[PDB]
């Protein structure tokens, strides 16, 4: 753990918890992640989100 | 119509 600071090792972690929050929200808020797990048969309202 | 879907991708359930 020497290489980097123990500034830094806190500072990627809660970045690690930060950008994880963010792109959660920013997935739901966006329109285009839903869509439909199944292609094969045709839409059944099966719009469904992954994150 | 926006106001329609903000509220489906705030379903909060699923
Ligand atoms: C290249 C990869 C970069 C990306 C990875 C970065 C991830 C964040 C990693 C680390 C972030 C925090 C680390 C800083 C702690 C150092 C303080 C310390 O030395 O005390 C203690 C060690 O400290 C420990 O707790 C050792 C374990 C830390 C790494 C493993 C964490 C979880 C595994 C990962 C799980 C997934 C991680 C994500 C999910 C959360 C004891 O030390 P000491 O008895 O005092 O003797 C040494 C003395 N000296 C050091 C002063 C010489």
């Amino acid at each position: 753990l020497n290489p980097l600071s123990p500034d830094i090792w806190m500072y990627v972690l809660l970045a690690c918890l930060g950008v994880s929050c963010v792109l959660f929200v920013i997935a739901r808020f966006s329109p285009y992640e839903w869509y439909n797990p199944h292609p094969c048969n045709p839409d059944s309202d099966v719009v469904e989100n992954n994150f | 119509s926006a106001m329609v879907e903000e509220l489906r991708m705030s379903l909060k359930c699923q």
